[PDB]
Parts: structure tokens; sequence; C-alpha cells
């Protein structure tokens, strides 16, 4: 029940650090129960990462063991989470990890988010600048999500600011929107402008109300 | 063991360890020690004199703070996983036991290769990749059937073999059935039919589309009670089998 | 030569740490120590290594140490102990010419790899169980009679069609794949029939273009519909023949 609820975080972890594969059922069991929409499981989702984050720091897992336990996660979103791309969409956009970068299952979950409140919605993870600028012009897509890495280190945020800035830098883009997350997200909203991103999500479900702000504007 | 030479005893530690380092208690690489008996990493030697910190990503930077900052002789450090950047900036792994030495407080880090794990986890996130990318081509096929199924002027409805019910349809089969789209996904098929059972009907439709040349064969809508002809075919989607129906006006 | 002097207790346990197991051998070949889930392997001190190695193995340390001399070098050896194979560095030591067999067990980076690929096939495998809407798009388009043909927008080209579309434009499905859509129809060219096209779609009106298909010579009616597919831009095309 609630109960259920209060433990799923810890429970989940757990599982995610020992016997992943083997006991994928028993993942699956968790997120379907408190992960009812997609929103859901990337707050369970983040939740998890933070522990599994400090628990590599700390020695007690192995990076072995998160590549394990991520991969155990992509299964389990797909067992359960799949919306179709909407037809009758408000928007479309592009969901796209950083070059040097693997936020896949981030980046889906991301799409099935925007998905999930009408947005039309692509995904790639790019090799370059040049080849995502070549896919936002081809698809006619003029709102870009960077899905950050929940578990890959603090380099990645001088690469999404260097990323952010090629992206700006070119002419080829006119009027795009450029949405980021993670520990760039997070700081003060003042300091967000000067990177060259419209809004920031600060966790990877606050992403919509993100969209929602950009949107409008 | 008995008593050991200088240049005995750096070999010895240089051949138990894949590879070690020696770090000033500055923290600069004093000296990489090779293991000649173990597969290569290259040439290494430029790290010596810099900042170990140079060498490491910045997690690997604070955990070997970590593991480091209160290190004192006598017991060596819990293993740590550390991400090295090599010369020609290549990333590899390494899981090292720290030693404090008492003499002038350097610390001796002794490694295990992980580099054997790191190729095979690459492997895996190729795969993920793969699997997401023909996911989100399977999305694209999904909006072109979605599409191609009820724009078609041909009726069509799609039926699950394992429950006989229905689980897709075009508004053109909707349209001689007699039924709405949500009243007709989800019903039993062979009660959308006068005289029909479960059973009977889809082994009927179920051989039938399993000859060659065959003849439609004629029903009459419940609902429309329009006398209708219908075409099966049958084939497997994700594991289990669909059969699609295509349905014409009897007159 | 950088490192400081060191104990022998510390040199002892530095390689104790490094080594997965380590084993000091006499000269005449007795087990003196054994420093390493490994099993106890207490008892193996105070007996000849040999009776603890296959006879293979025997074989292969009594070749590789016989001329094994102090100072002159070390030597890499894979040994398998009554099995299970560990690569020994042995060096002869000056003061009593026992042998220091440094080892290192293969065994758990083999395993752990195994977890990594039986990861991958079980996720490849999921994977499998979801590949169905490319199927049913297939079957649906193909089995449909009414003639219909796919184009990208970003590229001007048959993406797709089925037999009866075939018919009416005149070629065999797998030889109008990839052909410019302008191009079969007398006197179009693709900007401009593009733009039609795109124009008529969004005023819904399904008001259809009269085209003379190039390879049937069949006069048409195509009536269009533009839409997105997770990021491609699509044109169908609905035809029926006009005159």
């Amino acid at each position: 029940g609630r109960s259920g609820r209060a433990k799923a975080v810890a429970r989940l972890s757990d599982l995610l650090s020992t016997d992943p594969l083997g006991r994928l059922t028993e993942v699956e069991e968790l997120l379907r129960a408190h992960a009812p929409t997609a929103a859901d499981f990337a707050r369970l989702f983040e939740a998890c990462a933070e522990r599994l984050t400090r628990a590599l720091a700390e020695d007690r897992i192995s990076r072995m063991q998160v590549t394990l336990a991520y991969s155990a996660l992509q299964m389990a979103l797909r067992r359960i989470h799949h919306l179709p791309d909407p037809q009758k969409s408000v928007g479309a956009v592009l969901v796209a990890g950083v070059p040097g970068h693997k936020p896949i299952l981030e980046a889906a979950l991301a799409a099935e988010m925007l998905r999930a409140v009408g947005w039309s919605t692509s995904v790639v993870h790019p090799e370059s600048v040049a080849a995502l600028a070549a896919r936002l012009k081809t698809s006619r897509t003029s709102t870009l999500v960077v899905a950050p890495s929940l578990l890959e280190g603090t380099e990645q945020e001088a690469d999404t600011l260097r990323f952010v800035s090629a992206l700006r830098a070119r002419t080829d883009l006119p009027g795009l929107s450029i949405l980021v997350g993670g520990r760039l997200a997070q700081l003060p909203p003042s300091k967000l402008k000067d990177s060259g991103a419209d809004a920031g999500f600060a966790h990877l479900a606050l992403l919509p109300a993100a969209l929602a702000r950009v949107a409008s504007s | 063991l008995p008593s050991l030479a200088p240049d005995l005893v750096r070999d010895l530690i240089a051949t138990a360890a894949d590879i070690s380092l020696l770090v000033s208690q500055e923290g600069v690489v004093r000296e990489v020690m090779a293991n000649p008996h173990h597969p290569s990493f290259g040439q290494l030697s430029e790290w010596e004199g810099r900042p170990l910190e140079e060498v490491l990503t910045a997690e690997s930077v604070a955990k070997f703070r970590l593991r480091s900052e209160g290190l004192e002789p006598g017991r060596g450090s819990v293993a740590v996983e550390l991400n090295h950047i090599d010369p020609r900036s290549f990333e590899f792994p390494i899981r090292y036991i720290l030693h404090r030495l008492p003499a002038d407080r350097s610390i001796l880090m002794l490694g295990r290769d992980l580099r054997p794990i790191a190729e095979v986890q690459q492997q895996l996130v190729a795969a993920q990749l793969a699997m997401e990318r023909d996911y989100e081509t399977q999305r694209e096929m999904e909006t072109r059937y979605r599409v191609v199924l009820d724009v078609s002027r041909d009726p069509m409805v799609l039926v699950s073999m394992s429950t006989g019910r229905i689980v897709d349809l075009n508004s053109a089969a909707g349209l001689l059935l007699g039924g709405v789209r949500q009243d007709l996904l989800g019903a039993a098929i062979a009660q959308e039919f006068e005289g029909r059972r479960r059973g009977e009907f889809m082994e009927t439709m179920t051989n039938l589309a399993a000859t060659e040349s065959a003849a439609p064969v004629e029903v009459l809508a419940r609902r429309s009670q329009k006398r209708l002809l219908v075409v099966p075919r049958v084939f497997r989607a994700a594991g289990e089998r669909l059969l699609l129906c295509q349905i014409d006006p009897a007159d």
C-alpha cells in the first residue's frame, strides 16, 4: 500500500545493486505498482540513481554493477511504458543526448513523458553537434530537450555547456528552444540564461513543467 | 620470506600487481611500475612528474582523496575503482589497493586491470542503444500502421487468436458491422456474427486462412443485420498470432 | 628506484594484497607459506607443491623453474591446482633459492564478463517481444485494396506502396520503392508537386490532383495527407483511376 510506497526507493535500489537481471521480475513488480506514469518512473529512477551514485562513490558497488542495473531498468521500462507517438499533437520536440554520453534511459523517459502530454517526439543520440543540427532541420523541429546522464560524472556539465554554446554559435538553427537538465538546471535561475538554454528541469520529472513554460513564451 | 634487496623488492611489487603507481605525499606521480608479464598499457611514463589528479576522472579524484586523506601506514585501503585518463585520451579502469608508506608518506597503488570488463560493458551499452534506436523505428511504423488502417477504404478487423477478441479495426469495418470503435474494441468476434461461436469460428477462419485460393465466408452481422463476406488472413506479431479479416458487403 | 626503504612485514603485505594467491616454495619443492574465498588452503603448508598441481601443471612448473636463477628475471606460467587456473609469476630468491610464486586469478574477470554477456542477450530477447508494429504495418498495407503510396517529405521519394498502387502507377512495388514521386507523373517537378500536395493536405479538402502516370499512361486522382511519425515527415497518397 502506502507502506509499499515508502519502501519503494530502498527496495528498488537494493534489487538493482545486487541481482538486477536475476530479480528483474521483482524490479518490474515494484515499478508496475509504484510507477503508473512515466513521470512516476522518472521520480523513482532519479531517487535510485542518487543512491547508486553514492554506493559507487563508497565502492560498495562497481561501474560494471551500475551498468547491469541500468540495462535492467531499461528492460523494466519497456515492459510497462511504451506510448504511441501522438498524432494529435501540441507541437514537435526532439530529445538528444550530449555527444560522448549515453543517457539512453533518461532520453526514453523524457520521450514517454512528452508523448504522454501530446508532443510528437523523436529521440537522437548524436555523434556531433553537426549531426544533431542536421536532424533538427530535417525533422523541422524547433524544440530541443537535452537529456542528462544521471549515472555519469560531473564532466558532462562542462560538456553540456560546450554543447549548448556550440549550438548557439551556429547560424542555421534560428528560433531554437533549448531545455537542459541535471546539475546545470539546479543553479539559481538567473545563471540559467547565460548558458544559452531557455529553461531548465531540475529533475527529470520536472521536464513537462519546463516545456510548458518554454512553449508559452 | 627471506631478506630482500631493494631492486628485488621493486620487481616483486611490480609483478605482483598488474600495474602499480608510486605517488608522492604531494600527489605527484613518482613512478609508474609496469608488469612485463601483463598485457601492455602503452607508454605511461609521461604521467611521471605530473599530479595524479591529471590522470583521473573527477569522481576518481574525489574517491582517491576520500580513501587516501586519512590513510595511515599499517594496513591497505579498501579496494578502490579508479578511472584513468591515458595520454592518448584513452579511458581505462583499475581496481587499486592503496598503501601509505611510512618512510616518506608516499602512496603505493597496487592495481588490478579492469580493461577486459570495460570492453564487455561497452558492448552492452552499444546493444542498449541499438535496441532503443529500433524501438523508435517501431514508433514510426506504429504511426504508419495507424494512418494506413484508419484511412483505408478496405474494411478491416484485427482479432487476437488467444482471446478471440477484436484488438483493432477501421471505421470502414465499423460501418459495415454497425458498431462504433469503442464498442467494437475488446468485443468477442464470434458474437458479432449470427449463429457463430468462438471455438468453431476461430478454427474455421484459421483453417481457411491456411489454404490457398480460399473463398470468402458468408456471415450475418449481429448489429447491422447486413449480409457480409469475410476473408481471413493469419500472421504472427509479437510472439502471438493475429487474425486479419477483410470484410465486404454480400450485396 | 623511487621506492623508499620498506620493512619486511610491509613487503609481505604489499605482495599479499596485490596478488590473489602467493606461494613461497622451498628449494626442495615444499610449500613453506601460502598467502591468500579460495578455500582455506591451510593444509598446503608443509606439503610438496607437486601434490597440489595437476600432472600437466607439474610438468610445466618443473620446466619453467629448473632454469630459473636469482636476479635473472622472472617467468610467467599458467598452472592449474587440484581444477582451477592461476597465472603465476616465478622469482627465485637469492638467500635460500626458494621460489616465490605470484598468482593472479583470472576467473573473476571471466565470470564478470559472462554476466554482461548474459545481460545483453536477455535485453535483446526482451525487445524481440515488442517488434510487432512493423509487422502489423506491412501486413495491413499489403492486404489493403485501397491503393496507397507513402512518400518521404524530406527526399520526395516513395518509401512504400502496395500492389494496388503499383497497378495504377504501372510498375511492380519493388521497382517503385525509392522513386522520385514527381517524376512518376508527366509534366510534374519535385518542388512544385510537393508544394501542391502539402497545400491540399492542409486544406483538408481531399479534392484530388489530376495526374497522368508515366509508366501506365493512366490518368489518376491523388488525395494527399501529411503526417508526422516519430520525427519523420510523411506524405500518404490515396490513388484512384480518373478516366
